[PDB]
């Protein structure tokens, strides 16, 4: 057919692109690094806890991931690179024993819909997997080391949810406290921390029923522990409040887009501001307490966008990527700021920057703290993508 | 390495990597691209950089008053939401011309699926 | 390659002439092998003039 | 030699490079604008200062100012076929695409219509009016996209509402192209009763 | 002007249409460095260079013979069938990389004194793929561990050492079926130490002795047994195990 | 080709069939 | 015997031309459609009467600058669509569906160049393909999987460009510039397996990939038949054409006269000499022939442009009673000539794009 002919010369396009991207990419880009894996991973995410080697420009970071394959054990692991703080140093510019490598493995279930450390201690991790219950593991105390039985240990691991799904939350404050989202378009809670011997095995503490769509976000807001929100396919997000009474009467209600919404943003700094994309190629941001009219739109994005963050040590930057294998940066502080003509047909002024340097579309991205200048991305093509911009555009 | 120079510093002379192209796919583009320039006219009309839009008219409206109106519309078919005009400012935007930054988001895939194709084409997984 | 990582070493074995080559410098992992064939200088650009390097200086 | 075939042989090179431009200049791969070289694009310094509380208010205040509204019952009298039988009306609702589904759906409804004379020019007869009640409404415009109209014999289409919330159409006299399978074509007014 | 060379054989020269202007991505540079620079980012299949003219620009271009046009993905996937190649449909095994191309930008500033003077790699890994040294046929990276394809002893070679036997007439085939047996228990193992020849005496007869029995060709193997304690590679007491063993 | 007309070379290679366009294309052949 | 030009067309490229290709895995009635490979284009044709030939669909390779050499007619027992691959310099495997109108199957591992391409008569799943590299490969296409490999540490020292099928694929015939007659039996008790096993593989099953064999041993070699490069010899039922150089064509069975050839040990190197259809006009090689459907009727062009025509009947070489057919039109080189599925239509092909039809007389 001539969409299989049109896809093979799109095959060569984007074989194309990324050659010209490569080109032009060191004279905008500060950093460039290219790792691939032997299995995709959905979902990937900076360990907080960072060290720097005296004398050392490169710095120590930890990444954490899961395992994709097409009939093999997946694994559930951690993962080290070492990246200049200073670029100073010119074996480019360390030795030439190379700067990445992987330390941890665990056999893991299925693929890794979405998993995440807990933030009152990084150890102790929950994994959504395919099976309906929620795996949590530690790496400290299970072994470093793969376990070739094939057995794994989700010990303290959560039920609650009739199926598997989307969309995990631990309380910024709570500990223990995470909500999570299903296909079974309800919301579920843990308290890790009075969790028992009871079999490692968690009951969901709390289940809510506000979506009438399968739920997919759910997370709590950045500065209260009470004050939570769910998005749902439903193109309807609703607001939520702890102990308020019924689980499916939802505090405030808003439909965010007129597409389906799967991704939801609080800004850590400002208590407001709480950003949410949307699949209509369009992302977009609501107020505490002006939900009917929303701030702005975001709609450079040529496809569904589902990953949205807000960047560290810098409010006014927000980020989001999909499936049209972009990744956009705004400027919060130059929403509507007048430019030159070569800038309005280059973009708005509120679009900060756009990366597309990756043939796979990216299923996430993440920064890091200590480095609000670099952001991991993760790829189809099991391509790991670390990249600083210049410090030109933002002086 | 500290002295590391530019990435020039591999060879003088060795067999050549191999080109990922092939022909039959670039005569079909060229002729995709013959035939958007019979229509859009890019290269002989837009200078590679604009497009040629000619107005023709569907309906006549007229009001109460003498402000009678033409809903104009052109050949393409993917061009811009219908609009209406007045009969004062016809015939000379029967040759309208839009840079290519100007056009609608919709109509990136309108003109050429192969602008941008959605790879997976379909939901095989998330 | 006129400068080898690898080098070629005659060697005396229960009677038996044999070859073996040997790392030149220490080596990582996917290198390309490299040793000379040491043939007339003449020879050598006969066959394998390829030498595949920029000068620095 | 002769330079049809010196070019030809810098043919390929140039006509890919002639689609590769079109396409970043539809979909770009970077920012020309972040180019160091191209600096005197994005010449402004980033203001990280500037608050953002600013924008709830100054939403309010864009809100008030742009604060629409649509006659009320939409109302069309007709008038005579012009072409050297009958004519029948449609109307159409167009829905946004949604994630599972590939192409943006489309419903229509059979409006109704009238017993239009064998292409009545002048003096026909002594007129009928269309009654159109408040079908379309804002907040189901929030999830399909703007309404259109269908004529039929035969097909001609027009349609209701743009996505920028204003109204197209308004009481004048309007006279529609009647395409088959200048020309066909019929007239009518709108109202409002 | 813009001069296009084969050769010098052939040749055409145009005139610019208008100054810092792009013929082919159409962007209106406004320096001429960052048209330059654009030249070579952009048009990367050509080459480029600075002749100056009368005037003071002139720019004469032609094609990159070290082109590197190739495809960048997965190599595994370019060989693979039309159909199942391209695919991108399934988690897919592939050896590990990693490439640094950025270590600092050098940043710059501009300069046409120098840069029309001037005009007038941090890799690691198994990078390229690998095909089957026995077949020429690629392999993957599944089974890239345990092809050692190289053992003791080949096939083919064990045919032949049978054949070049039977050649010989003076030959008993009690004989011959003898060495056939030992012999191909040598290279199966390649011992080479006097010790391992006795360790093998006691391992031939503990592997086939009862083939021994089968062939009953024991008489035979006895005096090809006394052949190596003439030879010194064998003591009494290891015929005694050879009896023991038969028996 | 002695005529060094333009940078119209390019608008004279491609379409050498098909209706050549501004019917000037031919003098640079 | 009975025959005479009728039809004569040319390729307009002026390349030379090779290998010729009659689909005679057709049925009763079916149009009856012939394929020819020439440099880089691929051309097919069907015969009609009065002499006009309508040209059908032709394709060239106009990525792969080389020349093609050899071809075959395919077919696919799951979609009743037949085929025909092809081959060249290159050394690559390319199968044209023309329901299809494209190839799909793709197939490299050769060293230089492919010189012979010829179809199990069984089996159509399975195809040898004689190499430059002195390499004689199996493919199961079918499974895509690779199977035995034939040749190797004591195969020919030379180039093979010249091997047959047996009627019932039971032993395969291989002869090169060495002069060397080397064969091997399909009968095998190891190789069915392999077959049987080539069709039963899986990639995703395991990561060990499958185990094409390789033969060193043939059942029986020589030389002796020809002081000069051997290019066409084929099967005649238990006995062996052969053609080289030389302007002679010879035909021998292994050892003795009374010697089965299915008893012949690979140690044996007794030879039987029974045939001298010779020739002349023809002292270069890469020239084939052609045979009927039925092994009838034998058929050789010639360098000068003629014909040396014999039956397959009880006629034989004690006399050689030659019908040398001949066309003066056609003189520069008649590079290959091929039968219909009967004895009714022959296409001779010259070198110079150039074909001749010849209908029978009768």
């Amino acid at each position: 057919k001539e969409a299989a002919f049109d896809d093979a010369v799109e095959e060569r396009v984007i074989n194309e692109e990324y050659k010209i991207w490569k080109k032009n990419t060191p004279f905008l880009y500060d950093l460039v690094m290219t790792h691939a894996l032997e299995w995709p991973s959905l979902t990937a995410q900076w360990l907080p806890d960072v060290t720097r080697p005296e004398g050392k420009d490169f710095s120590i970071h930890r990444l954490v991931l899961g395992t994709h394959t097409s009939d093999e054990q997946n694994h559930l692991v951690i993962a080290s690179v070492q990246l200049p703080n200073d670029d100073a140093q010119f074996g480019g510019f360390g030795s030439v024993s190379g700067k990445i490598e992987i330390e941890i493995k665990i056999n893991h279930e299925g693929e890794v819909n979405r998993a995440r450390y807990m933030p009152q201690n990084p150890c102790i991790i929950a994994t959504k997997t395919p099976s309906s219950d929620v795996l949590v593991f530690d790496y400290t105390k299970h072994p470093s080391k793969p376990d070739p039985s094939g057995e794994c240990n989700p010990d303290l691991r959560l039920r609650g949810h009739q199926k598997e799904g989307y969309g995990l939350s631990w309380n910024p404050n709570l500990s223990g406290h995470l909500l999570s989202a299903s296909d079974d378009h309800t919301i579920c809670l843990w308290d890790i921390s009075a969790v028992p011997k009871e079999g490692k095995v968690v009951d969901a503490k709390t289940i809510f029923t506000g979506h009438t769509a399968v739920v997919e976000d759910v997370s709590w807001h950045l500065l209260h522990e009470s004050l939570f929100g769910s998005v749902a396919d439903d193109q309807k997000l609703m607001i939520w409040d702890t102990r308020s009474n019924n689980t499916s009467k939802p505090s405030h209600s808003v439909d965010a887009h007129t597409a389906e919404v799967n991704c939801l943003s609080f800004n850590p700094y400002s208590e407001f501001i709480l950003a949410t994309g949307s699949a209509d190629k369009t992302v977009a941001l609501w107020d505490l307490r002006n939900l009917k009219l929303k701030l702005h739109s975001f709609e450079s994005h040529k496809d569904e966008i589902f990953q949205v963050q807000w960047s560290p040590h810098n409010e006014t930057i927000l980020a989001s990527s999909g499936t049209d294998r972009r990744l956009n940066v705004w400027d919060l502080s130059k929403i509507g700021e007048e430019q030159s003509p070569e800038d309005a047909e280059d973009g708005p002024p509120e679009l900060l920057f756009i990366h597309g340097g990756h043939t796979a579309k990216i299923s996430d991205f993440s920064w890091n703290p200590n480095e609000p200048w670099v952001i991991c991305s993760v790829s189809e093509d099991n391509i790991m993508q670390v990249w600083q911009m210049a410090e030109n555009i933002y002086n | 390495n500290k002295r590391r120079k530019l990435k020039n510093k591999r060879r003088r002379s060795l067999p050549r990597p191999h080109d990922f192209f092939d022909a039959q796919t670039l005569d079909a583009i060229r002729h995709r691209a013959i035939c958007f320039n019979l229509s859009a006219h890019i290269e002989s009309l837009g200078k590679g950089h604009s497009v040629v839009f000619h107005s023709t008219v569907i309906a006549k409206r007229k009001e109460d008053s003498g402000k009678i109106k033409l809903l104009l519309h052109w050949m393409p078919e993917d061009i811009l939401p219908d609009v209406w005009v007045n009969e004062s400012e016809r015939h000379q935007l029967k040759t309208k011309v839009v840079h290519l930054s100007k056009l609608p988001k919709d109509t990136a895939l309108l003109l050429d699926p192969n602008i941008y194709r959605t790879m997976p084409q379909k939901r095989l997984k998330r | 390659s006129v400068n080898p990582n690898c080098y070629a070493k005659v060697m005396m074995v229960n009677g038996d002439h044999r070859i073996g080559i040997f790392a030149k410098r220490a080596i990582q992992t996917g290198e390309e092998l490299f040793f000379d064939y040491r043939y007339s200088q003449a020879d050598a650009l006969k066959y394998v003039g390829i030498e595949r390097e920029m000068e620095i200086p | 030699a002769d330079h049809e075939l010196f070019l030809q042989a810098f043919e390929k090179p140039t006509q890919i490079y002639r689609f590769l431009r079109t396409r970043n200049l539809i979909a770009p791969i970077f920012l020309h604008r972040t180019l160091t070289y191209m600096s005197h694009r994005n010449s402004r310094t980033n203001i990280k200062r500037k608050t953002f509380k600013v924008d709830d208010m100054l939403s309010k205040v864009e809100k008030m100012k742009g604060e629409q509204e649509s006659h009320s019952h939409l109302q069309l009298t007709f008038t005579g076929f012009f072409h050297k039988v009958t004519l029948e009306v449609l109307l159409v609702k167009v829905c946004h695409k949604k994630r599972k589904d590939v192409s943006c759906p489309i419903r229509q409804v059979p409006t109704g219509k009238k017993q239009v004379p064998l292409n009545p020019d002048l003096n026909q007869t002594k007129p009928s009016l269309a009654v159109s009640s408040n079908e379309f409404e804002p907040s189901n415009s929030h999830m399909v996209k703007s309404y259109s109209l269908l004529f039929r014999v035969f097909v001609a289409q027009m349609t209701v509402f743009d996505k920028n919330r204003r109204l197209q159409l308004l009481d004048g006299e309007y006279e529609v192209a009647m395409q088959e399978m200048q020309g066909p074509t019929l007239q009518f007014t709108l109202r409002w009763t | 002007f813009y001069q296009f060379l084969y050769n010098n054989n052939t040749r055409q020269q145009t005139e610019a249409r208008d100054d810092l202007h792009c013929p082919w991505c159409t962007l209106n540079c406004r320096k001429l460095y960052s048209l330059l620079k654009h030249l070579k980012l952009c048009h990367s299949r050509f080459i480029f260079n600075y002749v100056y003219h009368p005037k003071g620009a002139r720019i004469d271009v032609s094609i990159n013979e070290c082109y590197d046009g190739s495809y960048a993905g997965n190599p595994q996937d370019i060989h693979r069938q039309p159909g199942f190649a391209f695919s991108r449909n399934g988690p897919v095994k592939r050896t590990p990389i990693t490439h640094i191309l950025v270590c600092r930008p050098k940043r710059t500033k501009a300069s046409m004194s120098e840069f029309l003077e001037s005009e007038d790699t941090y890799s690691s890994g198994h990078n390229r793929l690998y095909f089957h040294s026995d077949t020429c046929l690629p392999l993957r990276p599944q089974e890239m561990e345990v092809d050692s394809e190289d053992e003791k002893d080949p096939e083919w070679l064990r045919e032949k050492t049978i054949t070049q036997i039977e050649e010989f007439s003076d030959v008993n085939e009690g004989e011959k079926e003898v060495m056939k047996l030992w012999n191909l228990h040598v290279m199966k193992h390649g011992f080479i130490a006097d010790n391992q020849m006795n360790h093998a005496c006691m391992l031939f007869v503990e592997n086939y002795g009862q083939k021994i029995i089968k062939k009953n060709l024991c008489r035979n193997f006895m005096l090809h047994l006394v052949s190596m304690h003439d030879f010194n590679l064998i003591s009494i007491m290891s015929i005694d195990k050879a009896v023991t063993k038969l028996r | 080709p002695p005529p060094a007309t333009q940078i119209s070379d390019l608008s004279k290679r491609k379409p050498k069939t098909e209706d050549f366009l501004t019917f000037l294309c031919l003098r640079g052949s | 015997y009975s025959f005479k030009c009728v039809n004569s067309l040319k390729e307009d490229h002026n390349q030379p031309l090779f290998g010729v290709q009659f689909n005679w895995h057709s049925k009763e009635g079916d149009p009856l459609v012939f394929a020819t490979v020439g440099s880089n284009r691929v051309t097919l044709y069907e015969c009609h009467s009065q002499g006009e030939i309508r040209l059908l669909q032709s394709y060239v390779d106009a990525d792969a600058d080389e020349n093609f050499y050899t071809c075959a007619w395919t077919y696919d027992s799951n979609t009743s669509h037949p085929l025909l691959a092809v081959a060249g310099s290159r050394g690559i495997i390319r199968i044209i569906n023309p329901i299809t109108m494209q190839c799909i199957k793709h197939y490299v591992g050769h060293g230089n160049a492919i010189n012979e391409l010829k179809f199990h008569p069984r089996d159509p799943n399975l195809l040898l393909s004689v190499s430059k590299d002195h390499a004689l490969r199996l493919w199961n296409i079918q499974t895509d999987t690779l199977v035995a490999i034939f040749g190797g540490v004591e195969g020919h020292r030379d180039e093979v460009l010249s091997a047959d099928y047996d009627l019932l694929g039971e032993k395969i015939m291989s002869c090169g510039m060495d002069h060397s007659l080397k064969l091997w039996r399909i009968n095998s008790k190891r190789m069915m397996n392999a077959i049987k096993e080539s069709y039963d593989y899986n990639p995703n099953k395991t990561n060990r990939p499958f185990i094409s064999q390789k033969i060193h041993f043939p059942d029986f070699s020589t030389r002796d038949i020809h002081r000069n490069y051997v290019d066409c010899v084929r099967w005649l039922g238990d006995l062996i054409l052969s053609k080289s150089c030389e302007n002679a064509i010879v035909c021998w069975k292994p050892g003795k006269m009374e010697d089965d050839i299915d008893k012949i040990k690979p140690s044996e190197s007794n030879v039987t000499i029974l045939g001298r259809f010779d020739y002349s006009q023809c002292d270069i090689w890469y020239m084939r022939f052609s045979m009927d459907f039925w092994q009838k009727m034998l058929a050789l062009g010639n360098q000068v442009g003629k014909l040396y025509v014999w039956d397959l009947e009880v006629e034989d070489p004690h006399k050689a009673k030659c019908t040398t057919l001949t066309h003066h039109k056609c003189g520069a080189a008649i590079r290959q000539t091929s039968f219909s599925r009967d004895s009714s239509i022959l296409i001779a092909v010259c070198d110079d794009a150039s074909i001749w039809r010849w209908d029978r007389l009768r």
